[PDB]
This record gives C-alpha cells, sequence and structure tokens, in this order.
C-alpha cells in the first residue's frame, strides 16, 4: 500500500499537470478568437471599400 | 483483505496468493496483476478509480515501470510531454479528428457553448472564482479552497466566467 | 483608411477586357481566360508598346 | 461538549512546532472528513483521513486513541459534521472542536494545505517544515529565520516585509528602506528594545494601513519577537500586558522574552496606561 | 466533386445542411483545412424563399456561402435551385460547374493576412 499509494499520489499530480495545460490553452483560445473575430470585420470593412 | 478492503481474484497456495489476476484495492483501484509468495509478481496494470490505467511491473515485490494513459485514453509522457503545446495548441480531441468532426463549439474542452455559469472560472475540475478564493465541483457544491499563489495563478492562466463580452 | 492610386496599366487590361467584350462572347469564363491568354503573347506586348 | 474553533487556530496548532511537528503524534490530532471521497481526493487537511460512510451511518476511524487525542477536529465545507460532533462529545478527555469556515476561508486563506496525499509515514511526518506562524490575524506573521528564507514560505503568503531583532542576514528587501524593518541586538537583557518598540509597531500599523504582508522573526521564534509583540498588542489595543501575553502564550506556546525584557514591557503598559496594570509576580510571565 | 441534390419537398432545412456539408466534404485536395457548417435564416420571398448556411474552416479561416431556392407557386417535386459563394467572390458558382480552386482558399487566407500587414491603425 505504501508504494502504491506514493505512485498514486505522484500520478495525481501528473493529472493536475495535464488539467493545469487545458485551462490555460482555453484561457488563451477565448481571447484569441475573439480577437480573430474583431480582426476579420475590420479586415472585411476594409474590404468593402 | 476487510482490514484495509483490498480485494483478489485469483489462486491460494499455502493460504497466500500466487496467481494471475485481476485486483482491487482500498483505494477502489482496480488492477490486473500477477503474483507470487503472496506478492505481486508480475507485469500489471493498475485502474484508477477514475478508471485510467498505471502499469506496475514487479521485481521481488516492488515496483519498476514506466506507462500511464488517462481514463479518456490520451497515451501520456511524464516527461518532455509533447502535447497541445509549442508543436501545435490542439487537444486529444482534436488532434485525432483535427476539427471536431462537425465544429461544434467543443472546439474547446468542455463545450456544447456556454458561460461558467457561478461566475468563477474554468480550470477544467472545478469552478473557481478570484473574488471568492473558492473552488467549487461541476455540481456546483465546492472545492478545495486557496489563497494567493493559487489565486494569482488562476487569475493570469486560466478562464474566467466572466460574462462573454 | 488607407488610400489608393491609379497607376496605368491595368486601365489597358480591361480596355483590352471591353474591346473582346466588344465581340460579345458567349462561353464567357473560360472565353475569358482564353483572352488572358491571348493577352499572354500579344495583348501584353501591345499595352507595352501603346503606353505611348 | 461541542465548540467552535477559529481557523486561525487550525493554522497555528496544525503547523505548532516544538523541535518536532506535532503531526508526528496521534494523539495530537484527529481529524475526519465525513463527507464524499471525490473531494477528499480532490484534497483534504494535512493529516486528515476520509470518513467510511455505510447506509449513512459512519464507520468508527479509531486509526488513533479516540479516548484522548487531546485536540479532536471536524470540518465540512462550510458550518454532516454536526452529528459527527455529538457523537464525539462521548469521547476525548478534552472537550470536541469545530472549525469554524469548516474548509472555505481556512484553505482559502492557506491554500497550501490542500494536497491528494493522504497518509504521511512517520518518517514523512517528522520529516516536515513548518510554514510561518501567524500573529495578527490575516496581516502580520511570525517565523524562524530558515522559515524567513524559506522562497516556498515567503512567497505563498505573497509577503514583503521583514520585522526582526537579530544580528544575522536574510536574503531580501535588503536596503529596502520602507518594506524591510531590522534591528541588530543579541537577546541580552541589557538590550534596551523599549524605545525601538515605538518604531516598530508604528512600522507595522503602517503596514496595516497598507495591507502589506509581514513576518516578524528573532532568528529561532524565540524571545526578542515575542516582547515586540506584546509591545505592539498593547499599544495597538490599549491592552493591559496580561492580556497581550496571553494571547501570545498560545500564538505559540514557545514564545517568551527575558526578565529585564519583561521589565521594559512592564515599562511599557506603565506609560500606554500611566500605572501597571499586571503584576509580574506570578511565575506564568 | 459535387453531391446530388433533393427535390424542392423532398429537401428540408436539416437534409440541406447535411447535402452542402457533404458537397464540401468532395472538396479534396487541400482539404486538410477542415470544414464545418453553420446555420442562416431563412429568406421569404413573395412566391418563393431562401435559405442560407454558412461554411467556415479551421487547420484566420476561410469561409463559404450556401444558397437553396424554394417554390412556393411550382411543384413539390421541384429539384431544388442551390448556388453557392466565396466570402471574398461576387461570383455565384453553381454545383455543377467545374470545381472551384482551393487554392483561392490559399488565395484568399493570403490576403487576408496581407490586409493584416496593411492595417490602418485607425483604432478606437
Amino acid at each position: 500500500l505504501q508504494e502504491e499509494r506514493r505512485i498514486h499520489a505522484f500520478a495525481m499530480l501528473a493529472e493536475r499537470q495535464r488539467r493545469m495545460r487545458e485551462a490555460e490553452e482555453s484561457g488563451r483560445r477565448q481571447v484569441e478568437q475573439k480577437r480573430l473575430q474583431q480582426e476579420d470585420m475590420i479586415f472585411k470593412e476594409v474590404i468593402k471599400v | 483483505m476487510q482490514y484495509t478492503g483490498s480485494q483478489y481474484f485469483g489462486e491460494y497456495i499455502n493460504g497466500r496468493m500466487e496467481g494471475s489476476a485481476e485486483y482491487i484495492l482500498p483505494t477502489d483501484t482496480r488492477y490486473i496483476g500477477e503474483m507470487k509468495d503472496g506478492m505481486f509478481h508480475g507485469e500489471g496494470t493498475l485502474f484508477f478509480p477514475s478508471g485510467s490505467r498505471f502499469d506496475a511491473i514487479w521485481k521481488k515485490g516492488l515496483v519498476v515501470k514506466g506507462k500511464y494513459t488517462f481514463n479518456d485514453g490520451l497515451q501520456y509522457e511524464d516527461k518532455h510531454w509533447h502535447y497541445c503545446d509549442s508543436y501545435d495548441r490542439r487537444f486529444y480531441t482534436e488532434i485525432c479528428y483535427g476539427l471536431k468532426p462537425s465544429g461544434i463549439s467543443q472546439l474547446t474542452n468542455m463545450d456544447p457553448p456556454r458561460r461558467i455559469p457561478l461566475g468563477y472560472y474554468d480550470c477544467g475540475d472545478g469552478f473557481y472564482n478570484p473574488t471568492t478564493r473558492v473552488i467549487k465541483d461541476y455540481r456546483n457544491r465546492f472545492l478545495r479552497n486557496a489563497d494567493d499563489d493559487e489565486h494569482e495563478w488562476i487569475v493570469r492562466t486560466c478562464r474566467k466566467g466572466w460574462l462573454p463580452m | 483608411m488607407s488610400h489608393i492610386q491609379i497607376p496605368p496599366g491595368l486601365t489597358e487590361l480591361l480596355q483590352g477586357y471591353t474591346v473582346e467584350v466588344g465581340q460579345q462572347p458567349p462561353d464567357l469564363v473560360d472565353f475569358a481566360v482564353e483572352y488572358f491568354t491571348r493577352l499572354r503573347e500579344a495583348r501584353r506586348q501591345e499595352s507595352d508598346t501603346f503606353i505611348v | 461538549d461541542l465548540l467552535f474553533c477559529e481557523p486561525t487556530e487550525l493554522y497555528n496548532i496544525l503547523n505548532q512546532v516544538s523541535k518536532l511537528s506535532r503531526l508526528a503524534e496521534p494523539n495530537y490530532l484527529c481529524l475526519l472528513d465525513v463527507r464524499s471521497k471525490r473531494q477528499y481526493d480532490e484534497s483534504h487537511v494535512i493529516t486528515a483521513l476520509r470518513v467510511k460512510k455505510r447506509d449513512h451511518q459512519y464507520l468508527i476511524p479509531e486509526s488513533v486513541d479516540l479516548e484522548c487525542v487531546r485536540y479532536c477536529i471536524v470540518y465540512d465545507s462550510n458550518t454532516p459534521a454536526v452529528e459527527f460532533g455529538q457523537i464525539l462529545i462521548h469521547f476525548t478527555r478534552q472537550p470536541v472542536y469545530v472549525l469554524r469556515g469548516g474548509y472555505e476561508c481556512f484553505s482559502g486563506m492557506y491554500h497550501f494545505f490542500r494536497t491528494q496525499k493522504i497518509i504521511w509515514m512517520p518518517q514523512e511526518l517528522d520529516a516536515f517544515q513548518p510554514y510561518p506562524v501567524e500573529i495578527l490575524p490575516g496581516r502580520v506573521y511570525l517565523g524562524k529565520i530558515s522559515q524567513a528564507c524559506n522562497a516556498k514560505m515567503h512567497k505563498d503568503l505573497k509577503i514583503k516585509a521583514h520585522v526582526n531583532i537579530s544580528m544575522e542576514t536574510t536574503p531580501y528587501f535588503i536596503g529596502n528602506a520602507d518594506k524591510l524593518l531590522h534591528i541588530k541586538l543579541e537577546d541580552s537583557p541589557d538590550t534596551l528594545l523599549f524605545d525601538y518598540f515605538r518604531h516598530i509597531c508604528h512600522f507595522i500599523e503602517l503596514h496595516l494601513r497598507l495591507h502589506s504582508v509581514v513576518l516578524v522573526f528573532s532568528t529561532r521564534g524565540i524571545s526578542r519577537s515575542v516582547a515586540a509583540v506584546v509591545a505592539l498588542l498593547m499599544h495597538y489595543n490599549e491592552e493591559t500586558l496580561k492580556r497581550s501575553w496571553a494571547q501570545v502564550k498560545k500564538c505559540k506556546t514557545n514564545m517568551r522574552p527575558n526578565r529585564a525584557f519583561v521589565a521594559q514591557l512592564l515599562e511599557w503598559e506603565k506609560v500606554l496606561h500611566g500605572e501597571y496594570l499586571t503584576d509580574i509576580s506570578e511565575p506564568i510571565y | 466533386k459535387n453531391i446530388k441534390w433533393l427535390t424542392h419537398g423532398e429537401f428540408t432545412p436539416e437534409k440541406g445542411r447535411k447535402q452542402i456539408e457533404k458537397f464540401v466534404s468532395t472538396w479534396e485536395f487541400q482539404n486538410r483545412w477542415v470544414y464545418y457548417a453553420d446555420f442562416i435564416e431563412k429568406k421569404d420571398l413573395i412566391h418563393s424563399y431562401h435559405y442560407i448556411y454558412r461554411v467556415r474552416w479551421s487547420a484566420v479561416s476561410a469561409n463559404a456561402l450556401f444558397t437553396i431556392k424554394f417554390n412556393k407557386s411550382k411543384p413539390a417535386d421541384m429539384p431544388v435551385d442551390v448556388s453557392y459563394i466565396f466570402e471574398n467572390s461576387e461570383l455565384l458558382q453553381r454545383p455543377g460547374e467545374i470545381r472551384f480552386r482551393e487554392q483561392w482558399l490559399r488565395d484568399i487566407t493570403e490576403t487576408k493576412h496581407i490586409l493584416l500587414e496593411s492595417i490602418p491603425f485607425k483604432v478606437v
């Protein structure tokens, strides 16, 4: 049990590491997507002119 | 068994266990394993309480292995891990499918699309507000609370349930 | 706003197009591609000389 | 016999120290989260077992001599804990204490206590290393020099102030004259810290107005800092010596000045009040 | 290649979506750029409807628009009239034409980048 549980702990730390990576990516993505959207609006206005 | 909760399905000799077997540990972890002298002596896979798989090879009753895979089946590296990172910021499903088969707004970690309900944040397990220092679980109950270091990490790094701008 | 200016050359290409349009071609999409192929030799050289 | 205990006390006791971590003896502590396994997986208190529930009965975790485990604690997320508080009233030689704000503020003020690691083995518990101690609630901390240097401890409280009476150098805020307070002398009784207390108190107070986060140390959490806390409390509340001393006594039970420092504090009291209101003839000083 | 089309009544809007998506799936050559489609309003016309879908790509983005006509005054068995447009282009392309160039998708996205470089920062 001693060995298993310490293994389990380090594994759960790695699980946290992944969860962090995915949460950060989601944060990045929201901003990037919405700025790209308004940049595309600006682009299309320029196109229309 | 009883006194910690361990469980085994296999063969017994002298009353101590010697087996090729599936197995349960009072983590409520599941395992598949071989035994000698009443000890694990096997190449065996450990299936988490969260289903995911760790692997364990046994030398004289100690472990010597590396493999992991998530409960979704994402293959993982504990080192160098090349995933959703400098080579490509795509999640497991987005790398496997590419563009998710119909482009539902699950071109993001969880959807169909909604605001985070309470306020708070997404960090995948739980909702957390920097204005409350509380984490919550996706049943909107509760999770471990956090002062400044973790609060500041959440504040910079992840996605709040701000109003959808 | 990023403004624009009128160089020559384009005008002459449009002029050629309108003149062949003066034929009133059918087959328009390929007829126009073929017209640019005809330009590729003949009308490009002519335009280059025509400017003065 | 069920009682309310502030989370600051939890942070005092669960990282209480006396050479050892008190966590390396079980009769010191028990703490038993009745709630879901899944919360416990996501984390728990720094020796807190996972309760087993069975057909809505609780299966007694006799992990320890429940009869006499001298401090005896329960938390839900907020304040099914209450009935566990009731049942416990039969048990311990001491009364039984509930953790006011079972999780939300206690770790919201101090995240680090959360962890996915369940037990800490006796070597691992004994190997534990204390976070700094809290004097003025949420606002001023007490520490020993190797804590004050410890990078994680310093960073995690988002700290930048030092307050110390000692000769011995420390790694940060060097020459930052407004976010460092440092005084130099031995814990020798002729160190006339009486005057320096006024400066110390005003500096801490200013960080209160600034809401700066402040650590106090006298190398070993020993003595000079203790007297400075007596002065700070007496001037901050216009309290008697005996009140400040009683608070200090729990703040970290090793804390103690010296008899010339006691005389200096007695003059500090007589200056603030105009007279001695506490009598030093008891041994409790 | 192209897909083949229902009749005015055999059509339903969801069938229209699926048909258009499958048409875009018949696009191939740069189709490492993957498509997904968006639903767009019905336009109501005296003896006719139009109904509309957008298509978007991700791999800057490429996008396409498809148009469908519906005959209030002629049979449900009337084969549907369909046409589609690229956001840059005036060209009312029709499924039976010689197929588009995916190269235009490359061209469009490049031009978008070029205007990104162009930007007059008359920004609020």
